[PDB]
C-alpha cells in the first residue's frame, strides 16, 4: 500500500489563530485526497475532497491545497467547534489509506 | 548638488514572475502525442549573452515552469488522445482462460461484441494481460477490463508515436530566461556565473518512475539535489555523470487483430501467440551499476555524513506505483526494480542484472482517476536501447539511513533538467539622478550604472513585442500589448513622447538617496538602486506626472495668446 | 564589509613570506583590493593594487622583484555579498621591512577614484630581526 | 440528510465469525460504493473493504488473508462478516458511503459516515 | 506620391470559426503597427512621416541622380531596385543614431 | 486597445502626438460655420458644436492630415540645407 | 464600398493561386462540420434493410 504520514503530530492554538498541517504521502496521488474531521461520540465528518474543494456546508475558514505528494491544510481563525482530529486520505490506489492523525489541542 | 529627476527606459532591471511560455520544436510529420504543429519552430542558432557580475539566486523546487510543463503536457496529451476511438462497447463481461504456456499473465478472454449492425451479437476471441482483467465473480472464468466500470477507456490511436522528442521552451516579448551555467550547481542558491537564453535546451519529456531515462549529465561529479536534506519525503533527485545502458527486449512475437466497434472504428486487440512464452528481461551491466552505487553513496555520505547506506526496494504494494515504468516502443514495460537497490555499503554471482518485467495496456497516467488510456499491442519484438541518466531516491534507525527508489508525479522528471534555468520578468523603467533639465541584452546588467546606461537601446527594441494553445497565446500577446502601452502611457504622461533617455527638471529631494552623483552613478548596479528607491516609485512617479506635465500644458497652452 | 587578516610573524633575514587577507560582507570580485604598508622609519607608502575581476596587477616602481600578488575566487553567499580572499608573497626580506601590512578595499567601482584604498583592516604586524 | 447507523455485539472472542449490519436511514441504497472501515486503538483508519449497490462487484483490502465477506442483505441494510477475528482486529467500526461521481460534492471521499460501533475482543 | 503617403497611414487599424480569427486578425494588425512605430522609435524618429538620418548613402546601392530616382521612378520599382539592400539600410540607420545618441548628451549631460 | 491606438495615431499624423490642445495651420473655412468666438465658446455646448459639423469635421480632418502637416513637414526637410 | 481607381498601375493577376480561394475552401468545410456536429448520428439504420 501507500503510506501516508502527516505533521505535526499534535498542536496546541487559541481562539483565532492560524493553524497549518501538513500530509505528506510515500507516493504521488495526483490531487486525490480529502481532508476528514473527527470529535468524540460523533463519526468522522469530510472537511475537503479531491485536495483543494470543499464539502457542501463546510464553513469557508477551512482552506486545503497541495498536489503530488505534497498537501496542507490551513485553517484561518480557529473556532471553539474546530477543536478535532485532522486526518488525509489518498484516492488513488485502493486500500485508500489514512494517516496517523493531528490533535489540536486548546 | 543641483539634481534632477531623469527617466531611464530600457533599463536591465527585472524581478521574479510566473507566465506561459512558448513551446518550440525542432525543425528537422509524425503525429507524436506531443503535437509538433502546436510548437513553433526553434531558432536556428540561439544567443546565450554570458551576462558578468550578475549572481542571481535560483530555486528549482519553487519553480512554475516546472508546473507549467507538467500543465502542458497534460493538456498535449489529452489533446492527442481527444479523436481516437472510445472503447465503450468493450466492458462485456469475458469469459478468461489461462493460455497454454511466465503462467497466468496472459489470458485468452472471449466475450460477445455487439456491433452497430444491431442485427448480429459475434463471439470474438481476445488475449489480455493479467493487469488489465479483474474477476467479476466467485466463477473462476468471468473476468473484465480493470478500469472500464469507474471510467472511459480512450485507445490510442496506433498512429500516434511515444518517441521522445528534444522540446524547447521559449520566453515571451516582456520576459527573459536567465540560465547558471556553473558545473556544480545544487538546485537551491546563487549561481556565480549566469547567461541570459532566449530558449532552453533541447528536452526530451520522457515518462518513467523510480528513475530519469535520457537526458543531460553532470559535468564535474554525481550531483545530488533535495530542497531541504532533512525533513525526510522529499525527493533525492541524483544526476550522474556516466551513463549505464537498460538495454530491455519482450521476445514474444504477437499478431494484431482488429475488431469493428462501429463504422471506421475498430478495437486493436491480441490475436495469438507466435512462438514461446518467454519474460521481458531488462539487462543492466552490474559491474557499471556497482560504480554508479558507489559514486552515490559517496555523496550521500558527505552530504549525511558517514552513516550506515542502505539501498533497499521500495515498499511492497501494486505494480504500478512500486515498479519501474518506461515509456518504449509503444509498449508500457512495468519493471521490479528491486536487484538495483539490495546492497549495504557501510564503511558474488553473475555479471548482469535480469530485471523481470511486465507488460499493461490498460493505464492510468498523470496519477488522475476517471480517466484510463488503452495502448494497441505492437507487432514483432521490441528491443529498447535506454541510457540510464538519473535516480530519484527518498528516504525512510541503528544509525542507518535506509534510501529506496522512489519518486513523485512527473515534474520530479524535469527538476532534474530545469535545475539551471529562471523566468524573470523585466520592468523597463527606472529614474536617476542627473546634473541636466529639460553587448547584449542584459549584458550590461550586473555593470555598474555608468556604462549600462548607454546600452538601454537593445533591451528595449528585444525586450517588448487556434485551439487551447491558440487561446493561451492570444491572452499571452494581448497581455504583452498592454504591458507596453502601459510603458508608452507612463512615458507620454511623463512628456517623454520617444526618449529613451528623458529629463525631467524635478527637484532631487534628499530624503530618497543621499547620496551624491559619484555615488549613484557608481559602485551600483541597476538592481541595487531600484531595490533601494523601491519605496519612493510610486512618489517620484507622482512627482513627475502631476509637477510637472500639467503646469508645463498650463503654460503652453498660455503661450499661443 | 569586513577584512580579516592572520597575526603578527616574525622572520630572519633572507627569508620569504606570504600574507593572506579575507573579506565577507561585500563582493570582492568587484572592488580592486590594495596593499599599504606602515613603515616605522619612514612612515606609510603604497605596495600595489589587483583587480580580481581581470586578475591585472600594477606595483610601485621600488618592489617588481620584491612582491607578487594573487588572489582566490569568490564564493558567492548571497546574490550581492560574497566571501574571498587574497595573498602577497614577499621575498628576501630585510630589516627595513619590518612594519604593518594593510589590505584595503577600493572606493569605486568606476569613476575617478577608483583606485584609491577606501575600507581598512587591522593590519598585520611583520617583525625582521 | 442520508445517515447511517452500525450494530452488532460489542464482544466476540477470537476466531468464531464477527458479524455487524449497517443500516441506511433517511434513503435506500444507491449505486455508490459502501465501504466498511475500522480504526483499531493507537493506529490509523484502516480500510476493509466494499460492496457496490444492491448486490453487485465488491473489493476488499488485500492485506487481511481474505478474512472478510460483505453482502447487502435488506435494501437498506448491509452485512459485514469477518472470518477468524483475533485480539489484533479490537476497533472501532464504521460504515461509510463512497462517491463515484464528480458532479456531486464528496467526490471519492467518504461523504457520509456512521456514528460507529466499539468491537473488542 | 511623397505627398500623398498620409492617407496610407489612417488605414493601418480599420467561439467559432469566425471566432479565434476576427481577433486574431486585430491582434495581427495591432501588432504589425506596433512593430512599426517601435522600429521608428529606436531609430529615433517618433512623431515623424519620414526622417532624415545621418547615414551616407553609399552609392553602390543604386549609382542614379536624385532627379532619376525620384522623377522616372514610381515607388515600386524603387522598392524592387533597393529590395536586396534593405537589411544593410536599416542596420547603418540604427548604428548611426546610436552613434548619433549616446555621444551626443548622453555623457556630455549625464 | 485599438479604440487608444485609433485616437493616438489620428493625434500622430496630425503632429500633435504630445499636446492636449494642438494650434493648426488651416484657415477657418467660413462655411463651415460662420460664427464669432462669442457664438461659439460662449453659447454651445462640445456636444452641439460635435453634431453641427460632422461632415464638415471630416472635411477637417482630411485637411488637417493631407496638407498642413505634410506641406509644413516635407518643406523643413528641403529647407535645412 | 469605397472603391478607389488606382491610376498608373499594372498588376499581374493570376487565380489558380489565390489564397482566398482555399480560404473560403477551408471556411466552408468548418462551417459545414460545425453545424451538422451537434446533430444525431445515423449509426442505427446500417441494420439490413428488407
Ligand atoms: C564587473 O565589474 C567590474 C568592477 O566594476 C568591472 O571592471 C571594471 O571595468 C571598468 C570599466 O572598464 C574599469 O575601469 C577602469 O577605467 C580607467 C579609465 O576609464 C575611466 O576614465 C575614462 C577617461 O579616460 C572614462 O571614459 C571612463 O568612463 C572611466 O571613468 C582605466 O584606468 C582602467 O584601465 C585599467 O585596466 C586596463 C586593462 O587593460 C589597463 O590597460 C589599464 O592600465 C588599467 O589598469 C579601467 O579600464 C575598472 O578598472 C574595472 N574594475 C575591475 C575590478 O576589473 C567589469 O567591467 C564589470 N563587468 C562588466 C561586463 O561590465
Ligand atoms: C560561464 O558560462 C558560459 C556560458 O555557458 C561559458 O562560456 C562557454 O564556454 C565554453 C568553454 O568551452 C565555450 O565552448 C562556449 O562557447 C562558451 N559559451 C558562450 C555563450 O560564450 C563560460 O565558460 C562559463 N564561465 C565560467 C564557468 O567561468
Ligand atoms: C484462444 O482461444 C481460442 C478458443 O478457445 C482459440 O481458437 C482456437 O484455436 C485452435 C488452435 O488449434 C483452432 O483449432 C480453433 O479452430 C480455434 N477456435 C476458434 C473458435 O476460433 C485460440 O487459439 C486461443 N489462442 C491462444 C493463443 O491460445
Ligand atoms: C454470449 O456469450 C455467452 C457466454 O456464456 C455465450 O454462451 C453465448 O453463446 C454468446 N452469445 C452469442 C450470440 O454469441
Ligand atoms: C527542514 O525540515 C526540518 C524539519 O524539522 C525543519 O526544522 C527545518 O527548518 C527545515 N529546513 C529548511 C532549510 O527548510
Ligand atoms: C520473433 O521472430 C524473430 C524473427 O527473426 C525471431 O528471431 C524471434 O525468436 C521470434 N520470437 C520468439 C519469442 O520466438
Ligand atoms: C539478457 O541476458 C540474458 C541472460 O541469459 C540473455 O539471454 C539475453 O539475450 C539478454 N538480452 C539482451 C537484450 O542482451
Ligand atoms: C546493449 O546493446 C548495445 C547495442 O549496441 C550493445 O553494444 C551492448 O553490449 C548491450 N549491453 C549489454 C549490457 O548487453
Ligand atoms: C531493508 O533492508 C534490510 C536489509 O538491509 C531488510 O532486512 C529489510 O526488510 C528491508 N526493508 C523493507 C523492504 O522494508
Ligand atoms: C520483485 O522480485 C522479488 C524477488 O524476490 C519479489 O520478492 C518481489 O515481490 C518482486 N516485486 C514485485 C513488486 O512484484
Ligand atoms: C539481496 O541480497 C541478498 C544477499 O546477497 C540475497 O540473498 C537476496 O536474494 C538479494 N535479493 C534479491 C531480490 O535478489
Ligand atoms: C560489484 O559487483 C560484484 C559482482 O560483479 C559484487 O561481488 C560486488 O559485491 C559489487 N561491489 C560492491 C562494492 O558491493
Ligand atoms: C547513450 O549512451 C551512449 C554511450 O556511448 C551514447 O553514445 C549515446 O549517444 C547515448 N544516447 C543518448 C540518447 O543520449
Ligand atoms: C559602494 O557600495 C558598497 C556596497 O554597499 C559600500 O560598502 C561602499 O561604501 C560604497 N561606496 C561608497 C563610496 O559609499
Ligand atoms: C520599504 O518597504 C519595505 C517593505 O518590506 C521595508 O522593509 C523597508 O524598510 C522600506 N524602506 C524604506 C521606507 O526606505
Ligand atoms: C423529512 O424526513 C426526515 C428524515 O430524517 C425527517 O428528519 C424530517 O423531519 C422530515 N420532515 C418533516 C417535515 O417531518
Ligand atoms: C525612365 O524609366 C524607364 C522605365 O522605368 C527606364 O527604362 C529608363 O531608363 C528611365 N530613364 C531615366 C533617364 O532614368
Ligand atoms: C445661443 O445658442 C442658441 C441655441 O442654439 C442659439 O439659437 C442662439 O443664436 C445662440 N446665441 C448666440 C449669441 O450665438
Amino acid at each position: 500500500d501507500i503510506q501516508m504520514t502527516q505533521s505535526p503530530s499534535s498542536l496546541s492554538a487559541s481562539v483565532g489563530d492560524t493553524v497549518t498541517i501538513t500530509c505528506q504521502a510515500r507516493h504521488a496521488v495526483g490531487k486525490n485526497l480529502n481532508w476528514y474531521q473527527q470529535k468524540p461520540g460523533r463519526g468522522p465528518q469530510l472537511l475537503i475532497y479531491m485536495a483543494s474543494s470543499r464539502h457542501s456546508g463546510v464553513p469557508s475558514r477551512f482552506r486545503g491545497s497541495g498536489s503530488g505528494r505534497e498537501f496542507t491544510l490551513t485553517i484561518n481563525n480557529l473556532q471553539p467547534e474546530d477543536f478535532a482530529t485532522y486526518s488525509c486520505q489518498q484516492g488513488y490506489t485502493y486500500p485508500w489509506t489514512f494517516g496517523q492523525g493531528t490533535k489540536v489541542e486548546m | 548638488e543641483k539634481l534632477w529627476v531623469t527617466v531611464y527606459y530600457g533599463v536591465p532591471v527585472w524581478k521574479d514572475a510566473e507566465t506561459t511560455l512558448f513551446c518550440a520544436s525542432d525543425a528537422k510529420e509524425k503525429h507524436n502525442v506531443w503535437a509538433t504543429h502546436a510548437c513553433v519552430p526553434t531558432d536556428p542558432n540561439p544567443q546565450e549573452v554570458v551576462l558578468e557580475n550578475v549572481t542571481e539566486h535560483f530555486n528549482m523546487w519553487k519553480n512554475n515552469m516546472v508546473e507549467q510543463m507538467q500543465t502542458d503536457i497534460i493538456s498535449l496529451w489529452d489533446q492527442s488522445l481527444k479523436p481516437c476511438v472510445k472503447l465503450t462497447p468493450l466492458c462485456v463481461t469475458l469469459n478468461c482462460k489461462d493460455v497454454n504456456a511466465e503462467r497466468g499473465e496472459i489470458k485468452n478472454c472471449s466475450f460477445n461484441i455487439t456491433t452497430e449492425l444491431r442485427d448480429k451479437v459475434q463471439k470474438v476471441y481476445a488475449l489480455f494481460y493479467k493487469l488489465d482483467v479483474v474477476p467479476i465473480d466467485n466463477n473462476n472464468t468471468s473476468y473484465r477490463l480493470i478500469s472500464c466500470d469507474t471510467s472511459v477507456i480512450t485507445q490510442a490511436c496506433p498512429k500516434i508515436s511515444f518517441e521522445p522528442i528534444p522540446i524547447h521552451y521559449c520566453a515571451p516579448a516582456g520576459f527573459a530566461i536567465l540560465k547558471c551555467n556553473d558545473k556544480t550547481f545544487n538546485g537551491k542558491g546563487p549561481c556565480k556565473n549566469v547567461s541570459t537564453v532566449q530558449c532552453t535546451h533541447g528536452i526530451r519529456p520522457v515518462v518513467s518512475t523510480q528513475l530519469l531515462l535520457n537526458g543531460s549529465l553532470a559535468e564535474e561529479e554525481v550531483v545530488i539535489r533535495s530542497d531541504n536534506f532533512t525533513n525526510n519525503a522529499k525527493t533525492i533527485i541524483v544526476q550522474l555523470k556516466e551513463s549505464v545502458e537498460i538495454n530491455c527486449t519482450r521476445p514474444n512475437n504477437y499478431t494484431r487483430k482488429s475488431i469493428r466497434i462501429g463504422p471506421g472504428r475498430a478495437f486493436y486487440t491480441m490475436g495469438e501467440i507466435i512462438g514461446d512464452i518467454r519474460q521481458a528481461h531488462c539487462n543492466i551491466s552490474r559491474a557499471k551499476w556497482n560504480d554508479t552505487l558507489k559514486q552515490i553513496v559517496i555523496k550521500l555520505r558527505e552530504q549525511f555524513e558517514n552513516k550506515t547506506i542502505v539501498f533497499n526496494h521500495s515498499s511492497g504494494g501494486d505494480p504500478e506505483i512500486v515498479m519501474h515504468s518506461f515509456n518504449c516502443g509503444g509498449e508500457f514495460f512495468y519493471c521490479n526494480s528491486t536487484q538495483l537497490f539490495n546492497s549495504t555499503w557501510n564503511n558474488t554471482e553473475g555479471n548482469t542484472i535480469t530485471l523481470p518485467c511486465r507488460i499493461k495496456q490498460i493505464i492510468n497516467m498523470w496519477q488522475r482517476v476517471g480517466q484510463a488510456m488503452y495502448a494497441p499491442p505492437i507487432r514483432g519484438q521490441i528491443r529498447c536501447s535506454s541510457n540510464i541518466t538519473g535516480l530519484l531516491l527518498t528516504r525512510d534507525e541503528n544509525g542507518t539511513e535506509i534510501f529506496r527508489p522512489g519518486g513523485g508525479d512527473m515534474r520530479d522528471n524535469w527538476r532534474s533538467e530545469l535545475y539551471k534555468y529562471k523566468v524573470v520578468k523585466i520592468e523597463p523603467l527606472g529614474v536617476a539622478p542627473t546634473r541636466c533639465k529639460r553587448r547584449g541584452f542584459l549584458g550590461a546588467a550586473g555593470s555598474t550604472m555608468g556604462a549600462a546606461s548607454m546600452t538601454l537601446t537593445v533591451q528595449a527594441r528585444n525586450l517588448l513585442s487556434l485551439g487551447v494553445w491558440g487561446i493561451k497565446q492570444l491572452q499571452a500577446r494581448v497581455l504583452a500589448v498592454e504591458r507596453y502601452l502601459r510603458d508608452q502611457q507612463l512615458l507620454g504622461i511623463w512628456g517623454c513622447s520617444g526618449k529613451l533617455i528623458c529629463t525631467t527638471a524635478v527637484p532631487w529631494n534628499a530624503s530618497w538617496s543621499n547620496k551624491s552623483l559619484d555615488r549613484i552613478w557608481n559602485n551600483m548596479t541597476w538592481m541595487e538602486w531600484e531595490r533601494e528607491i523601491d519605496n519612493y516609485t510610486s512618489e517620484i512617479y507622482t512627482l513627475i506626472e502631476e509637477s510637472q506635465n500639467q503646469q508645463e500644458k498650463n503654460e503652453q497652452e498660455l503661450l499661443c495668446l | 564589509g569586513q577584512l580579516v587578516q592572520s597575526g603578527a610573524e616574525l622572520k630572519k633575514p633572507g627569508a620569504s613570506v606570504k600574507i593572506s587577507c579575507k573579506t565577507s560582507g561585500y563582493r570582492f570580485n568587484f572592488y580592486h583590493i590594495n596593499w599599504i604598508r606602515q613603515t616605522a622609519g619612514r612612515g606609510p607608502e603604497w605596495m600595489g593594487w589587483i583587480s580580481p575581476y581581470s586578475g591585472d596587477k600594477n606595483l610601485a616602481p621600488a618592489f617588481q622583484d620584491r612582491v607578487i600578488m594573487t588572489t582566490d575566487t569568490e564564493v558567492p553567499v548571497t546574490s550581492f555579498t560574497s566571501t574571498g580572499a587574497a595573498y602577497m608573497e614577499i621575498r628576501n626580506l630585510k630589516f627595513d621591512d619590518t612594519g604593518t601590512y594593510f589590505c584595503a578595499k577600493g572606493l569605486l567601482r568606476d569613476g575617478s577614484s577608483t583606485w584609491l584604498p577606501y575600507l581598512w583592516g587591522q593590519g598585520t604586524l611583520l617583525t625582521v630581526s | 440528510q442520508v445517515q447511517l447507523q452500525e450494530s452488532g455485539p460489542g464482544l466476540v472472542k477470537p476466531s468464531e465469525t464477527l458479524s455487524l449490519t449497517c443500516t441506511v436511514s433517511g434513503g435506500s441504497i444507491d449505486d455508490y460504493f459502501w465501504n466498511w472501515v475500522r480504526q483499531p486503538p493507537g493506529k490509523p483508519l484502516e480500510c476493509i473493504g466494499y460492496i457496490f449497490g444492491r448486490g453487485g462487484g465488491t473489493k476488499y483490502n488485500p492485506s487481511l488473508d481474505n478474512r472478510v465477506t460483505i453482502s447487502t442483505d435488506t435494501p437498506n441494510q448491509f452485512s459485514l462478516k469477518l472470518r477468524s477475528v483475533t485480539v489484533a482486529d479490537t476497533a472501532i467500526y464504521y460504515c461509510a458511503r463512497w462517491n463515484l461521481y464528480d458532479d456531486d460534492f464528496g467526490y471519492n471521499s467518504f461523504a457520509v459516515w456512521g456514528r460507529g460501533v466499539l468491537v473488542t475482543v
